[PDB]
Parts: C-alpha cells; structure tokens; sequence
C-alpha cells in the first residue's frame, strides 16, 4: 500500500541521515 | 502556542520558497538556513524514490493532504523519533509542494505545511522541547 510504502521510505531516508549527522 | 507558530513559520518558508523556486528570529533563520542545506540535499540524493512515492500516492490537489497526514503518523508508529525523519519529512513535504505547483500555479502551500506542523507539534512536543527545539534541530545538523 502507497502509504506505508511511503512511511518506510520515510522512515529508512530519516535514519540514514539522523545516522549520518549524529557524529 | 510559540512553538506550533515557530515550527509552522519556518517550515511553510522552506515550501513556499521550493516550490516558488525563490527566497523573499535569529533560530528561525538559522533553522531554514539548515533546512536548505539538509532539506534539498536529501530531495537531490533521493529524487527516485520520492518520485516514486509521490507517484504512488498520486496527490490531486493542494487540500489533498489526509493521506500525507496518515504516513508522517505512520512513520513514527514504531516509536522512535529522530532529527533524521522529521527533516525527511519536510523535505518530502518540499518535493510534494513543487509538483503541486507542476500541477497548478495558484496553490497555496499552507494546508501541507499546516498538515506537517500538526503531526510534529501534536505528537511529539514534548520530544521538541527536550530536543531544544529549533534549535535543537539546527545544532544536530551542524557542520
Ligand atoms: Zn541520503
Ligand atoms: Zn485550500
Ligand atoms: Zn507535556
């Protein structure tokens, strides 16, 4: 479903980069 | 209620001005200035994937955002909150506001903005405050 999907998408690109800045 | 005034300040500012394409106290400048740095930076890396998701839920119009709502909500459903979503977040929110203006040069970008600033505001709040904020946000992606 597109939603989720999205939210997934979200949700895998947010802790890419919150990995990415944490230092 | 400052920090929904704040929050919906700065984030309408970034979409207005991506999807214009043009820009025009001190935390709400330095919080945008991140959010152009951060935020266009993960709509150029991403492009694919946003433009897949954007297809897939195909958002006729610029009050069309209850389905927008129920993913940002959905996204935090597993319990965990992090700078790195919500600035994804906005950033998509970025990426549907130039295609609505793809689709119509009139719309008003406020009802997304509005539609984003409730879910971060409403539902974690009191993550914000802890956070520092706004300022919070503009420190965690500093460089
Ligand atoms: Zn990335
Ligand atoms: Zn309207
Ligand atoms: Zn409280």
């Amino acid at each position: 479903r597109p939603e989720i999907w999205a939210a997934q998408e979200i949700r895998r690109i947010g802790d890419e980069n919150n990995a990415y800045y944490a230092r | 209620d400052e920090l929904y005034r704040q929050s919906l300040e700065i984030i309408s500012r970034y979409l207005r001005e991506q999807a214009t394409g043009a820009k025009d106290g001190a935390t709400s400048r330095k919080a945008l200035e991140t959010l152009r740095r951060v935020g266009d930076g993960v709509q150029r890396n991403h492009e694919t994937a946003f433009q897949g998701m954007l297809r897939k839920l195909d958002i006729k119009n610029e009050d069309d955002v209850k389905s927008l709502s129920r993913v940002m909500i959905h996204v935090f459903s597993d319990g965990v909150t992090n700078w790195g979503r919500i600035v994804t977040l906005i950033s998509f929110g970025a990426f549907v506001a130039k295609h609505l203006k793809t689709i119509n040069q009139e719309s008003c970008i406020e009802p997304l903005a509005e539609s984003i600033t409730d879910v971060l505001v409403r539902t974690k709040r009191d993550w914000l405050v802890k956070q520092r904020g706004w300022d919070g946000f503009v420190e965690f992606f500093h460089v």
